[PDB]
């Protein structure tokens, strides 16, 4: 690798900047806020009365989480129909506004309801345009609404002058009108009320048996934002590199115990120079701090292709506990390769710290440089040391007083 | 630059060796501190030691010779002057030297002079009463060798005093604080400009990532990479023009070393 | 009446920690040494960017505040409101008396008379600040609790604003009004601006002091 | 670079402290420029005649 | 379409002549340095006794 | 190389690098470094039928 990076086949004796070493996380361990509520449909759904068929009603659900896979899979329901678009996809989209619609009609009545019907219930009680969107739910009820002796309060509207417009609604009485004549309210020839009742009865067949109708219709605007699918998660953990994401917040490192104290509304904290380096846990609420992950330099020591091939390595700054003998540990780093001995010697190449080695002991040795000798002058108050012989010597000293002169040509490079 | 990101390395691999380049010059500089040092301080052969009587003719030294009672061995001018002064990439290697060595170097320097006057600048150490050596550079600067012996006493109490000046008009080096926050805050500089999308989407290469599609997160993705270049190669040029300014330094300190520490100018 | 605030209307600019850290923030603040309405006992008054807005008492005549654009029908609009049990924030269609308020037997209300196609619900001396402000649909709601020890006339001090509420609406505003408790048996309005300022943050993270950075040239 | 214009500064916010650093390092060769000729010129305590 | 194409080559082609003339300066600056040394020490220990 | 099929009219710009939709995600994907040329031309006479 040194030679790689020096693009050579002879590497002179120095020390050489190879690579990086950078642990490695894994698992994505997700995290959000606690499974809250599920939109709103206890009444909508489970009530005790419904609603004539003649005067729906009409609820206008509104912001809120909607689960429409619990209405999905609840398999509790003989019909499920969705039209604007397929049941599975709905836990993930997001609208303006939906409505549901309730009433109660006959077993064989819910294939009326429907974009494109016509018959007594979809052409005057209810009526749904022909680019519908939501979807339709209906589950049989005999045990509910129908009692001996006959039910008579669930009555329908069976005369109109004309057809309904979609999701209009009609709970006027005025007497109806056959062939041309006055009638001044009074039932008579060619004249008679609109509403009549269905008269259910617990032995009756299927067909006949109420059934009750819930009509989802969703219906978009314009918005900022609003409900949405709900996100998934895992178990956080601790003292291993590891890709998080914190409700948004998507980093890498080491998770560890804080003694920090935010304020309970902050949720992640920050250094001068801005990184992120405090959470909090949505679901458990407490705060972790993350150190970046281990990392650094490695260098290769070597005496030189000319003398070995052996070869130490320095980790740059990194507990000799984590590297993936002879391991020594130095301010400097992590050494393996080289032997630690206790003697003391010129330096030869420079480790860091006031470590250096040396090809010597072969292989390579660690150690601490020698400042130099040690000479010991033997001062006194009244002693001296006079010269009696000199010697001639004769240094060199090189610089450089030049620079080669070169010139480029812009455009033609 | 790109930073653990896998699309951002692809399209660096495009700029050819700008990296090599910038880390080349880093490492220069780097392996030009410890030579400053040395050239500084390793300025003789022995590590001398002074003798266990202090009978230096009235002078007292002993504010400035080492302190035995501490793991440093520094003086007691040097602790005065010792109290007064990871991230996305970004390594600080220590020096070669510890501090203590540099303490250690000193102090020889110290004792060389205390006890042989100039002579182990040029050669062996030899050694010559303090007194004695005091008059022969009271002959240095002209002045007869008769006027220190008839007032050493006199001179003595006046060094004293003026070494005992010294602490109290310490206890100044603002011109060794520039440096570190000259450097603090270039290094400061860098780090805040990864927060800038320089006329991208965003500047953090995960949600440019995961909110388009490869052909269209390409084009964002190489103007952060053209930015955050350019920041490291002002902050590279302008470290290579700030260690200049220090080797001149350096080098002032090695001459005078050499020319008012080892001999008298 | 008018009023000079001192140092008041510094919030939290959001989540995220923090400690000892001079931090500079650009904004919607109120400025340092201000020129701020006063009130006695009330009518419509702008928004156009955020409210600061303080009140005095020991009892509870302040009872919420009602926003939008006409407060009436034709357009939608926020109502805030709290009887002597809990608030109750609303988003309907409404039709406001021009004069609405509430009494105080203890019969009150006489504040709507329409609570038409309700998009949001909700149900459940003294110095009490909000800062509220409407950006991208969301209307921020900050807010803080400091007592005095007058009854009720605008003191001096520093005291930074926790965020509140959160709702995503999608409302229009420009007016809004207040609300009182008659009898039958003080406040205050700033507006904020886009300045910016620096923040001297706590070792547990709480803004302690602050600098407007347009007051003077030592600022 | 931009001369009096807001939709040019607006735009120039998005490349950080590249404005701040250019004024710091030409404002730090201005300050060193009175230390050069105090350095040469104030070398003595009165001014004699 | 080859526009396009040609500045991206040209704008890179800039930047890495003017790196290198930019650590030309800074190497001459030394350069510099060690000859006006060597002139003095060629007048004051070939030309002189120091 | 030439590749050929048969495609509606509304889908040609799925064929083009870099794109997504039932065609381009699963049915003929293009690499993101084309190199050739697309030609398509209608054909409602010959592949259409009563
Ligand atoms: C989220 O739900 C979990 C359970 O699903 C809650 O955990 C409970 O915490 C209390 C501590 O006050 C324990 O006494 C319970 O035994 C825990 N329950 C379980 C099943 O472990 C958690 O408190 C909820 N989140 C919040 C913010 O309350
Ligand atoms: C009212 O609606 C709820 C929601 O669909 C019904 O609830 C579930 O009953 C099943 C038993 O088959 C349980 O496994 C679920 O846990 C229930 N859902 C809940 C409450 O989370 C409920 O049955 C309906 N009313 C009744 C009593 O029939
Ligand atoms: C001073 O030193 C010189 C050596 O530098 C001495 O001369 C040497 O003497 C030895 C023994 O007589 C010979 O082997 C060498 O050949 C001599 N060296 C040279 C260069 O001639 C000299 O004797 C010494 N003088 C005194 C007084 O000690
Ligand atoms: C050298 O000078 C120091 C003063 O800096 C002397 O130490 C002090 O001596 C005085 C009395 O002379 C004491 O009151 C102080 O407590 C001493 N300070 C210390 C010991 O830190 C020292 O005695 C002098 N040396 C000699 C040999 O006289
Ligand atoms: C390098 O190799 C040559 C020949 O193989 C040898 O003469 C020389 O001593 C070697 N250098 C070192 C430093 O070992
Ligand atoms: C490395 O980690 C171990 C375990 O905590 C610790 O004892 C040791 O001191 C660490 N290394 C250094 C240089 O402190
Ligand atoms: C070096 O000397 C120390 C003395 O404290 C001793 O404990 C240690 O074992 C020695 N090291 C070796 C490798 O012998
Ligand atoms: C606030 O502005 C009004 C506008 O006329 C002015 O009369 C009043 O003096 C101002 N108050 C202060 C405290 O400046
Ligand atoms: C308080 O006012 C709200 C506003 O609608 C109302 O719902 C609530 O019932 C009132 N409190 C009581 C006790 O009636
Ligand atoms: C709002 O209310 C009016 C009158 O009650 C009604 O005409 C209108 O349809 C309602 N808005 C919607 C979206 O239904
Ligand atoms: C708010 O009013 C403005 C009037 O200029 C209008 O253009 C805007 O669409 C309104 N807001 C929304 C969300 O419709
Ligand atoms: C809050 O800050 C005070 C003073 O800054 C400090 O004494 C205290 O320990 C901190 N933490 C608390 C009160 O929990």
């Amino acid at each position: 690798e040194t030679k790689c990076t020096l693009k050579s086949f002879t590497v002179e004796k120095g020390i050489y900047q190879t690579s990086n070493f950078r642990v490695q996380p894994t698992e994505s361990i997700v995290r959000f806020p606690n499974i809250t509520n599920l939109c709103p449909f206890g009444e909508v759904f489970n009530a005790t009365r419904f609603a004539s068929v003649y005067a729906w009603n009409r609820k206008r659900i509104s912001n809120c989480v909607a689960d429409y896979s619990v209405l999905y899979n609840s398999a509790s329901f003989s019909t499920f129909k969705c039209y604007g678009v397929s049941p599975t996809k709905l836990n993930d989209l997001c609208f303006t506004n939906v409505y549901a619609d309730s009433f109660v009609i006959r077993g064989d009545e819910v294939r009326q309801i429907a974009p494109g019907q016509t018959g007594k219930i979809a052409d005057y009680n209810y009526k749904l345009p022909d680019d519908f969107t939501g979807c339709v739910i209906a589950w049989n009820s005999n045990n509910l609404d129908s009692k001996v002796g006959g039910n008579y309060n669930y009555l329908y509207r069976l005369f109109r002058k004309s057809n309904l417009k979609p999701f209009e609604r009609d709970i006027s009485t005025e007497i109806y009108q056959a062939g041309s004549t006055p009638c001044n309210g009074v039932e008579g020839f060619n004249c008679y009320f609109p509403l009549q009742s269905y008269g259910f009865q617990p032995t009756n067949g299927v067909g006949y048996q109420p059934y009750r109708v819930v009509v989802l219709s969703f219906e978009l605007l314009h918005a900022p934002a609003t409900v949405c699918g709900p996100k998934k998660s895992t178990n956080l953990v601790k003292n291993k590199c590891v890709n998080f994401n914190f409700n948004g917040l998507t980093g890498t490192g080491v998770l560890t115990e804080s003694n920090k104290k935010f304020l309970p509304f902050q949720q992640f904290g920050r250094d001068i120079a801005d990184t992120t380096d405090a959470v909090r846990d949505p679901q458990t609420l407490e705060i972790l701090d993350i150190t970046p992950c281990s990392f650094g330099g490695v260098s290769v020591i070597t005496p030189g292709t000319n003398t070995s091939n052996q070869v130490a390595v320095l980790y740059q700054d990194v507990n000799c506990t984590e590297v993936p003998s002879n391991v020594f540990q130095t301010r400097a780093g992590c050494l393996i390769g080289a032997e630690h001995v206790n003697n003391s010697y010129e330096c030869d190449i420079p480790i860091g710290a006031g470590i250096c080695a040396s090809y010597q002991t072969q292989s390579i040795i660690a150690y601490t440089m020698s400042l130099g000798a040690e000479n010991s002058v033997a001062y006194s108050n009244n002693s001296i040391a006079i010269p009696t012989n000199f010697t001639i010597s004769v240094t060199t000293e090189i610089l450089p007083v030049s620079m080669t002169k070169t010139s480029v040509d812009c455009t033609m490079y | 630059i790109c930073g653990d990101s896998t699309e951002c390395s692809n399209l660096l691999l495009q700029y050819g060796s700008f990296c090599t380049q910038l880390n080349r010059a880093l490492t220069g500089i780097a392996v030009e501190q410890d030579k400053n040092t040395q050239e500084v301080f390793a300025q003789v052969k022995q590590i001398y030691k002074t003798p266990p009587i202090k009978d230096f003719g009235g002078f007292n030294f002993s504010q400035i010779l080492p302190d035995p009672s501490k793991p440093s061995k520094r003086s007691f001018i040097e602790d005065l002057l010792f109290n007064k002064v990871k991230f996305n990439g970004l390594t600080v290697l220590p020096p070669l030297l510890t501090d203590e060595m540099i303490a250690q170097y000193t102090s020889a320097l110290l004792a060389g002079t205390i006890t042989s006057g100039w002579t182990f600048g040029a050669g062996a150490a030899l050694q010559i009463p303090f007194a004695m050596q005091m008059a022969y550079r009271f002959n240095g600067i002209g002045v007869t060798q008769n006027v220190l012996y008839e007032n050493q006493k006199l001179i003595a109490n006046q060094f004293n005093s003026a070494i005992g000046k010294i602490q109290d008009s310490l206890s100044a080096l603002g011109k060794l604080q520039d440096v570190v926050n000259q450097n603090a805050q270039a290094l400061n500089t860098l780090v805040k400009q990864l927060s800038s999308n320089f006329g991208a989407i965003s500047s953090v290469l995960n949600d440019i990532l995961s909110r388009l599609d490869p052909p269209e997160a390409e084009v964002q993705i190489d103007r952060l990479i053209t930015g955050r270049l350019q920041s490291l190669q002002t902050y590279v040029t302008q470290q290579l023009i700030r260690a200049a300014e220090i080797r001149a330094s350096a080098n002032l300190a090695a001459t005078k070393m050499s020319e008012c520490v080892l001999g008298q100018s | 009446a008018y009023t000079n605030s001192f140092t008041r209307g510094v919030y939290y600019p959001d989540k995220v920690f923090r400690s000892s850290v001079l931090h500079s923030t650009q904004d919607l603040f109120l400025p340092f040494f201000s020129n701020v309405t006063w009130f006695h006992a009330n009518p419509v008054l702008p928004f156009n960017d955020g409210v600061y807005f303080a009140s005095t008492e020991k009892s509870n005549i302040i009872r919420g505040w009602i926003f939008g654009t006409t407060l009436d029908s034709k357009t939608q609009s926020l109502l805030i409101v709290n009887n002597a049990t809990n608030v109750v924030i609303k988003v309907c269609e409404f039709q406001f008396c021009n004069d609405p308020f509430l009494g105080v037997m203890e019969s009150e209300f006489r504040v709507y008379s329409s609570a038409n196609n309700c998009t949001f619900e909700y149900v459940s001396k003294n110095l009490r600040e909000f800062v509220f402000k409407n950006i991208d649909g969301y209307f921020k709601i900050y807010s803080k609790h400091t007592p005095i020890n007058l009854v009720r006339d605008l003191p001096q001090g520093f005291s930074a604003l926790e965020p509140l509420v959160d709702l995503p609406i999608g409302i229009n505003i420009t007016r809004f009004q207040t609300l009182l408790a008659l009898h039958r048996s003080a406040y205050y309005v700033g507006y904020l601006q886009p300045r910016t300022f620096l923040l001297k943050y706590n070792e547990n993270g709480t803004i302690t002091d602050a600098v407007d950075c347009a007051l003077d040239p030592l600022s």
